[PDB]
């Protein structure tokens, strides 16, 4: 069998271990990011597998630098390991060059780290796609996504996990190029509630964060009040 | 022989009974897996690379989707095949070029950079614990004595200089087209239009300016340059009127 | 089959069978319960004795003044992870002079235990922990799985027939926040008792209790010390 | 890195990975060597399907020192590895002894490298056979080095595609009194014996070694010799 | 460096590599030891004479120190490695304790070397068993045995290699106080025990003796043939 | 300060050494022995800085005994002396140099008697006679005056006595007794101590 | 061939194959017995003599760890040597550093931390390639009084009032349940353990094919001599 | 990686080392090489496999290697492995000369190389060396000596032996014809020719080297074709 090692090509020139890691990602619940005029907003459908867990357990949104947020989907231990890697890369960059790491360079470096785990029988590919979001006055809003193969692209809007296509289809309805973060949070909540499959999993929490000119370029959790009003708007739109 | 196989010769880079390296052949199939084609052509003055830019997802930031990369001020490259592999090999090329300049005090010749990348891929073709990289690198640059150069290396560690070449799904048809054309002139003088015509013919597309990227180096302007949309459109319109 | 022997081999379903098997290792450990109130975090554990003449294996281990752990799974992996936690707590107190916040220690556990899940010829840790702590945000109960995916819990139960304890905890969970310590420990014991076969009961010999809180360093309760809590549980 | 050998003995006592490397060599492009009285010639054919190839951009016949050069049959990138290793060994020798490396010593060191790659962990043998020519102590040398690391001194030989017939052609046609110009002539005729498809100065490469040293012939010299043939 | 786990347990608690090492020892040439009153004797079957062999170069009784010597059965190259390790350790002991080794100390060392090589990555067990004989400083004669597992015990007499089973049987029935009362009789016991299995008989027997304080003296063929005749006319 | 002497005759080698171990101002020991039996027919006489001397001599001794056990025959005197020199030279430029001065005396079946002198730098010289220590300054000239190549052992013992008596008369250090040994075809023989 | 998996592979039941097989290997070992009393612990072991030519005294399956701690072994006796040496060295290090005797529990824990230290890409150039095919009974006296600990190849260790290990451990453990009581005297425990060994041994028990040792608060680890064994066997 | 490893250093179910046995099988097909000890010297005679017409004859021997002043060897088996082993022998011999300032006795050199081969058979997971060697030498302890070693790391001293093709018949013929204690170099040479004549005849197809003592110095010479043709003529006259 040609699918036991990331050091083995298939006869068709595929690396099946990477595709299986992508399948591990595609089994996870959905996260979305949308870049707009003055920042980037993240939302994640965070499935609650037991009512015994605290509201807030298993965050899928991470701060990797003060100006850079991270949203993950897939096997959560792997994603958190990559978030620690991203944090280390950002710290080393700041220590060496003396300013905040540009998002594109951070994306490229972490993507190359992910890629390094796709060449060898000694390690397995990461089972976690993740999003990177950032804002600065000089660079504006930037949103990148990295998959288990190590590919890295910039996006206006992106979705990862099991309902990726439905989310992208909803995002396409937005004129995100002309909207502000205060407008976009409502729409993010709306699409997450729309694409959430309430029949097969009964309860989820919405986690929302953003980074943009309204936070002076700091990545932060969405204030509780904006989260509940966004949820209320989403619920009534769900009507 | 004739497709014989023994032991693990389809799983790692060991010889098959015919003396083939099946894993390298599969890396060649991986090059076509990405489904894109790139073309490069050299003339007396210019070396030009053109490739498809496919953006089906309206949500991609199309300014970040490129297969063209600056290696040094005077060396550009187009990558074909698996994207992450391509990015890693571009990073390695950039490191090797910078280190060359640091150690020797002059810019790396295109042939030497291509050779170095080919030797690294060879290392991946000879050690069993890792796979070859599935990406076929094409390099362009101006050499101070021989003028513009176009070199290509592949996952087998081969590297040859070309008058023109292609990579990816329609490599063979592009090669036939360029052979036929070069026979009509031992190189060209109007190169970007030839490259674009070749790509359009073998793809049967007739491109809009957002579907290709073009990079050039010239003896007058050795710095690697990526054409803007207006310049590509001006070439497409000048071609359309012939 | 061919996909279940190597921790580095993804299955075609996007799973890692060695991780699932390690979680079965945790599921076959003896049941333990952890829960917290607004003021206290409590751990309660069943000790197994191989035979009637065995003393019963320790399940609860001191980690630091503000943190202790109950265990389920491989004892030797549990000791290894406990020693790592002990060293990290000591290092944090040495460097920063304040107790290591529980969520940061749990993060360190997640990071340490994720590493062998990704490298050839290594294996997951075959142990699950409940971690009781007190820091500036009050009591905490965390769960660490062999997958390294850790969870912040209001309460949790792991191990054999732990589903019954989880159901009890969900049934009564609206009460825990306002319970005094005695009531909270009683709740813990009732949940744990749900895991036992109909004939067996909780006794002073097989129950161990650990408590930490605002005014109480992590303290271990053994046999003679459990009698006060056991005097006050019903028969059913 | 895997630490275990990938070449091992089969039940019949063969190192099958070496036999298969030799099969790779047999399928490589032809190469020829002729030791003349006053020198050695090495010649090999470039296939080049595509006219698109720039024939001057890469060379199969390569100098190692002022007085030693090599060619191969088989897989090009392994050849480039062995060329770089041979050059490094030759420079190390020159640094120690302050004398150009004798041909036989360079051959022995390259063969020992190939042997290492036939036994060290997690690597396959080289899929290349080398022909090494040189001039020293007033005398010509021609060596072959197999993928196994065995080496042999030849008066003349052929390798790569159709090598068996090349060896019989040279056994019938070679004599010790042959001169360098004549040896070049016979090398070209031997390649033409198994050529297929019209010989040109662009699809073969020839190198010679004599008292003046080793050098590749330029296309114009080969064109000149092909006029005679 | 190669760190693969080579020797592992199999179902029912077997270490197949150790059992196979013991199979390798059982195919080795027979070696016998008997502990006498003030003598210890080693004999080994030379199954492969080779008229063209230089006998000296293939002896299987090698001295470990002045007060300790050993015989082996199994893979001779492995034995050579173990022997030279033991010789080094004996010299280290002399260096640090300023006493010769006891036979037991060096037996334990060899056994623990073998055990480490049955439990260490990258290595296979040693395919040898050893009979180690000599005298402790106080003159007490000693006979120990090691096998590939690293187990060791002391024996009144024992055999290893091919036909060890029947030679052990013979010693069990014949090793009494009477049969080892004198040097001649202990030695003739060893020779009888080999002749129980040795094909040619007498012509191809190696024999060596150690007396209290006297250091290993090997007997030449003339002397062995002399004992053989002395035994055959008695039988 | 420590004294060693050797005198090589036709078919024997005679060596002697004082029997004192001293520390700062005391004879801690008056029957100390500085000769180490390397083999049945080889003596190494090791003197010099405290600690280094015993560690070095015992290292050499153990490796020579190992050679005998491994190979079934003995090192020649010359081979043992060159081995000693190699070890001392190798440790000479290390972090653990040995400040030892040696004589090596031996008899070889085929080469006959040999006496070797080596200094702490590990220079090796074969000599018909030699001495180490400040006492060598007072005895080497007596040996030059009275030695001959054919000197009998009884005469050699007389000559040795004359040297040691000279140390008693003229040397400032108290070396009241000396160990004396002779090596021949029959191995190493201990002779009576020379005492004053 | 048959083995095609790593030494660190979990089974679908959450056990390490190698550890389960080592435990099965323990069943091939000779029988050992421990009894804990208020007056001390006794250790008894079946010698398993295979030939009358063997010196029974050169089989040593009970060893001194330190003056206050003995150890009985069953299983692959050669594997036990590095464990016994580690225990001896640990106890002497503890004495050196702390100027006190190490507790039996601490020794057992220290030895058990060597268990599960296997795998083939992890450790220093020659670490352990496989688990130990050994079970151990540690018997000694410290400030906690008499204590008996058992350890198996999983690295799990637990205090036991009485335990059998080796080929006849089932059976013998049942009899230990039958005869054991908390107020049993040391002399009664010795008698009971020799009666049980007599029952379970395939060979006829005599003063040469067994060993017996005790440890008491009074006196150091003491191996019974031949005459004392004969004497105790006289009553039975 | 466990899947691809061949486990060259394990026991077989019968207590065998299969890689060693297969290396022995490789040697059994290589060129015949025999060694004979006599009272006044020692000789080596080897089948040349380099017998193709176009070979150039550039080295002093094909299969006979000088190891030091007092020793030489020949090889049967994998030529490159033999080059490695003979280089290692030369290094060992010179290390010993350096350390002791006397030539290495033959058996110590043989033992040291056999210990290296053994290490390659016991750990490291490499294939063993596919080489058997015959060693001829003089030392002051045992005078003229002849050894054989094989890939097991076993060795023995012999009066006469043979390795390589048809070894069994050659050793049989030596067993039957060799006169222990009564062979001279002239008669040893005659027997060597007799044996190669039956187990393979022309001088160009054989190589012979002798090791004798002259004026207290070891002399190692490869007989020239003239002498070999003469010995062959004399054998055919004698027949």
């Amino acid at each position: 069998g040609y699918d036991l090692s990331a050091s083995t090509f298939s006869p068709d020139g595929r690396v099946f271990q990477v595709e299986y890691a992508m399948k591990a990602v595609e089994n996870s619940s959905t996260a979305i990011g949308i870049r707009c005029k003055d920042g980037v907003v993240f939302g994640v459908e965070k499935l609650v597998l037991s009512k015994l867990y605290e509201e807030g357990s298993n965050k899928r949104l991470f701060n990797v630098d003060r100006h850079v947020g991270m949203a993950v989907a897939g096997l959560l231990a792997d994603a958190r390991s990559l978030a620690d890697i991203a944090r280390e890369e950002a710290s080393n960059f700041r220590s060496n060059f003396g300013y905040n790491i540009p998002l594109k360079h951070l994306a490229d470096r972490v993507a190359m780290y992910v890629h390094a785990y796709t060449l060898y029988s000694a390690v397995r590919p990461f089972g976690c796609s993740f999003m990177l979001g950032s804002y600065s006055v000089n660079d504006g809003a930037q949103l990148y996504m990295i998959d288990p193969s190590g590919v890295s692209y910039g996006y206006w809007g992106c979705a990862i996990g099991k309902a990726r296509q439905a989310a992208k289809t909803e995002i396409e309805k937005l004129q995100m190029k002309e909207m502000t973060c205060r407008d976009i949070v409502k729409e993010v909540a709306k699409i997450i509630y729309i694409v959430h499959d309430e029949v097969k999993d009964k309860a989820f929490e919405l986690e929302l964060s953003w980074v943009g000119e309204l936070t002076n370029g700091r990545h932060e959790i969405v204030p509780k009040d904006i989260r509940e009003e966004a949820e209320k708007y989403a619920k009534e739109s769900l009507k | 022989s004739r497709g014989s196989s023994a032991g693990f010769d389809r799983h790692i880079t060991i010889f098959s009974p015919e003396g083939r390296l099946y894993q390298v052949e599969y890396a060649f199939k991986a090059i076509n897996q990405g489904g894109l084609t790139s073309v490069a052509v050299r003339g007396k003055d210019c070396a030009v690379i053109v490739t498809q830019k496919k953006v089906p997802d309206k949500l991609l930031d199309s300014s970040t989707v490129t297969h063209l990369f600056k290696i040094t001020e005077n060396i550009g490259c187009v990558m074909t095949g698996m994207t992450a592999d391509s990015r890693s090999q571009v990073q390695r090329a950039r490191y090797e070029a910078a280190n060359w300049k640091y150690k020797y005090g002059y810019e790396i010749p295109v042939d030497m950079l291509c050779k170095r990348i080919a030797d690294i891929s060879q290392v991946y073709t000879q050690n069993a614990e890792m796979r070859p990289l599935g990406c076929c690198m094409i390099l362009i640059g101006i050499d101070e004595e021989q003028g513009p150069q176009v070199y290509k290396c592949d996952p087998a560690g081969y590297y040859c200089g070309f008058k023109a070449t292609a990579a990816g799904v329609k490599q063979t048809e592009s090669t036939s087209f360029l052979e036929k054309k070069v026979k009509k002139k031992w190189t060209f003088e109007q190169t970007v239009e030839t490259a674009i015509t070749c790509l359009s013919t073998v793809l049967s597309i007739d491109f809009k300016p957002s579907e290709i990227e073009v990079g050039v180096v010239t003896v007058e302007n050795p710095k690697f340059r990526i054409l803007t949309e207006a310049e590509i459109d001006a070439h497409l319109v000048a071609l359309a009127e012939r | 089959n061919q996909y279940d022997n190597d921790v580095t081999v993804w299955s075609p379903q996007g799973r890692i069978h060695q991780i699932e098997y390690a979680m079965e290792a945790v599921k076959q450990g003896s049941a333990t319960v952890g829960l917290k109130s607004k003021t206290h975090a409590v751990l309660v554990a069943l000790k197994r004795a191989q035979s009637e003449l065995a003393a019963h294996q320790k399940k609860i281990l001191h980690v630091d003044n503000h943190i202790g752990i109950s265990i389920a799974g491989l004892t030797a992996d549990a000791r290894l992870l406990c020693n790592f936690m002990r060293q990290e707590c000591l290092d944090s107190r040495f460097v920063f002079d304040r107790p290591l916040p529980v969520s940061r220690l749990v993060s360190l556990i997640g990071s340490k235990t994720q590493i062998p899940t990704q490298r050839y010829g290594r294996r997951p840790y075959g142990v699950g922990l409940l971690i009781a702590g007190y820091d500036d945000m009050g009591p905490h109960i965390f769960q660490t799985c062999p997958s390294a995916n850790y969870f912040d819990c209001r309460a949790m139960s792991i191990g054999a027939r732990s589903q019954s304890a989880r159901t009890y905890l969900e049934r009564h969970m609206s009460e825990f926040m306002e319970c005094n310590l005695n009531e909270l420990v009683k709740h813990g014991l009732r949940a744990l008792r749900e895991t036992l076969p109909a004939e067996q009961d909780l006794t002073t010999k097989n129950v161990s209790i650990g408590i930490v809180g605002k005014d109480l360093e992590f303290t271990i309760y053994d046999d003679d010390d459990v009698s006060p809590f056991l005097e006050g549980l019903e028969e059913r | 890195g895997y630490s275990f050998s990938l070449t091992t003995f089969s039940p019949s006592g063969k190192l099958v990975q070496i036999e298969y490397a030799l099969a790779a060599v047999a399928g490589g492009a032809p190469s020829v060597g002729i030791k003349a009285a006053n020198g050695v010639v090495l010649a090999t054919e470039k296939k080049q399907k595509s006219i698109l190839y720039d024939e001057r951009s890469v060379h199969k016949v390569e100098p190692i020192t002022k007085h030693i050069g090599l060619v191969y049959s088989g897989m090009g990138p392994d050849y480039r590895v062995l060329v770089h290793r041979a050059r490094k060994l030759a420079q190390q020798y020159y640094l120690v002894y302050q004398e150009p490396i004798p041909t036989a010593q360079l051959v022995q060191r390259v063969a020992s490298v190939m042997q290492e790659y036939t036994q060290s962990g997690g690597v396959r043998p080289f899929g290349v056979s080398l022909l090494i020519c040189g001039w020293n102590e007033g005398r010509p040398y021609l060596f072959q080095s197999d993928p196994s690391g065995a080496y042999f001194a030849w008066k003349a030989t052929a390798m790569g595609k159709n090598y068996v017939n090349g060896k019989t052609f040279l056994e019938k046609r070679y004599n010790e009194d042959l001169e360098l110009e004549d040896a070049i002539h016979t090398a070209i005729l031997t390649l033409k014996e198994s050529f297929e498809g019209q010989m040109t100065e662009d699809n073969i490469e020839v190198g010679i070694c004599n008292e003046a040293g080793f050098r590749r012939l330029t296309p114009t010299e080969v064109k000149d010799y092909l006029a005679a043939i | 460096s190669y760190d693969r786990a080579i020797t592992v347990f199999s179902p029912d608690g077997h270490l197949f590599q150790v059992e196979y090492a013991q199979e390798a020892v059982k195919k080795g040439s027979t070696a016998v030891g008997v502990r006498g009153r003030d003598i210890v004797v080693l004999g080994v079957e030379k199954k492969s004479v080779a008229k063209l062999q230089d006998e000296r170069t293939v002896r299987k009784i090698c001295a470990l120190d002045d007060n300790v010597c050993m015989a082996f059965a199994g893979l001779t190259a492995d034995a050579r490695i173990v022997i030279n390790r033991a010789r080094v350790e004996c010299q280290s002991h002399r260096l640090t304790v300023e006493d010769p080794v006891t036979v037991e100390y060096i037996t334990r060392y060899i056994a623990s070397l073998k055990q480490r090589y049955t439990q260490s990555n990258g290595r296979r067990p040693f395919g040898i068993s050893a009979l180690i004989v000599g005298f402790d400083f106080d003159g007490t004669p000693r006979l120990y045995q090691t096998d590939p597992s690293g187990t060791y015990h002391a024996w009144k007499a024992n055999a290893i290699g091919r036909g060890a089973k029947s030679v052990r049987e013979f010693l069990e029935k014949n090793y009494t106080d009477e049969a080892i009362e004198t040097d001649d009789l202990t030695i003739k016991l060893v020779i009888k025990a080999l002749l129980e299995v040795v094909q040619s008989g007498g012509k191809n027997i190696e024999l060596a003796v150690m007396r209290r304080d006297q250091s290993l003296k090997i007997l030449n063929p003339e002397e062995i043939e002399k004992y053989v005749a002395e035994i055959e006319k008695e039988k | 300060m420590e004294y060693l002497i050797g005198i090589q005759g036709p078919d024997y080698v005679l060596v002697a050494s004082d029997r004192v171990a001293a520390s700062n101002i005391v004879q801690m020991k008056d029957d100390h022995d500085k000769m180490f039996k390397m083999s049945e027919k080889i003596l190494l006489l090791c003197v010099g800085e405290a600690g280094d001397t015993v560690q070095f001599a015992e290292y050499i001794q153990k490796n020579v005994q190992l050679y005998k056990m491994r190979n079934g025959y003995e090192l020649s005197p010359t081979a043992a002396a060159n081995f000693t020199r190699r070890n001392l030279a190798d440790c000479l430029r290390s972090r653990t140099p040995y400040h030892v001065n040696l004589l090596l005396a031996g008899y070889d079946e085929h080469e006959g008697p040999a006496l070797y002198y080596m200094d702490y730098l590990a220079a090796l010289a074969k000599a018909p006679f030699a001495a180490h220590g400040y006492g060598a300054f007072l005895t080497l000239s007596i040996l030059d005056r009275y030695y001959t190549p054919t000197i009998s052992r009884e005469r050699a013992v007389e000559l040795l006595r004359k040297c040691l008596e000279e140390l008693q008369k003229r040397f400032i250090l108290n070396l009241p007794t000396f160990s004396v040994r002779i090596i021949d075809k029959n191995g190493i023989h201990d002779l009576d101590n020379i005492s004053f | 061939s048959e083995y095609d998996r790593g030494v660190n592979t979990f089974s679908p039941e959450g056990r390490l194959f190698q550890v389960e097989y080592a435990i099965e290997a323990i069943k091939l070992g000779s029988t050992a017995i421990g009894i804990q009393t208020s007056e001390g612990v006794c250790l008894a072991v079946e010698k398993r003599i295979t030939s009358p030519l063997m010196e029974p005294s050169s089989i040593e399956k009970i060893v001194e760890i330190d003056a206050h701690i003995g150890c009985a072994m069953s299983g692959l006796i050669a594997d036990a040597k590095t464990l016994i040496d580690k225990a001896r060295v640990e106890t002497q290090n503890h004495w050196f550093t702390y100027n006190e005797t190490m507790t039996v529990e601490s020794v057992t824990q220290a030895v058990s931390n060597l268990a599960l230290q296997f795998g083939e890409e992890d450790a220093d150039p020659g670490a352990m390639s496989r688990p130990f095919g050994v079970a151990l009974l540690f018997g000694g006296v410290d400030e906690k009084g008499p204590q008996l600990f058992h350890m198996d190849p999983s690295g799990t260790f637990v205090q036991c009032d009485a335990r059998a290990i080796g080929s006849a451990s089932e059976g013998a453990q049942s009899s230990l349940q039958e005869v054991y009581h908390k107020s049993m005297t040391l002399k009664e425990a010795i008698k009971s353990s020799l009666i049980i060994l007599k029952q379970v041994m395939e060979e006829k028990l005599n003063a040469t094919n067994i060993e017996l040792a005790t440890v008491q608060p009074g006196q150091n680890f003491h191996m019974f001599t031949k005459e004392e064994l004969e004497e105790v066997i006289k009553d039975i | 990686s466990r899947r691809y490893d061949s486990r060259t250093t394990i026991f077989s179910p019968e207590g065998r080392l299969y890689q060693v046995e297969y290396a022995m099988e490789a040697i059994g097909h290589a060129g015949t090489c025999l060694g004979i000890l006599a009272n006044d010297g020692v000789l080596l005679a080897a089948e040349r496999r380099n017998i193709h017409k176009l070979l150039d004859e550039v080295f002093f021997s094909e299969k006979i290697y000088k190891l030091n002043e007092d020793m030489a060897c020949s090889v049967a088996g994998i030529t490159s492995d033999a080059n490695v082993l003979t280089n290692e022998l030369r290094l060992i011999a010179q290390r010993y000369l350096l350390q002791y300032q006397e030539p290495i006795p033959c058996e110590q050199l043989v033992t040291a190389l056999c210990d290296i081969k053994q290490a390659y058979t016991q750990f490291g997971g490499k294939r063993p060396f596919g080489v058997s060697l015959l060693y001829i030498g003089w030392d002051k302890h045992y005078g003229f000596q002849l050894y054989q070693s094989d890939p097991s790391g076993n060795y023995g001293g012999w009066k006469a032996t043979c390795i390589g093709n048809n070894s069994a018949a050659a050793v049989s013929m030596l067993k039957q014809d060799y006169k222990e204690g009564e062979m001279t170099l002239k008669s040893a040479l005659a027997l060597a020719i007799k044996v190669l004549n039956k187990t393979m005849l022309s001088a160009e197809k054989v190589e012979i080297a002798t090791l004798t003592r002259e004026n207290g110095k070891t002399v190692i010479r490869v007989l020239k074709q003239k002498e070999v043709e003469q010995l062959i003529k004399k054998h055919e006259e004698e027949e």
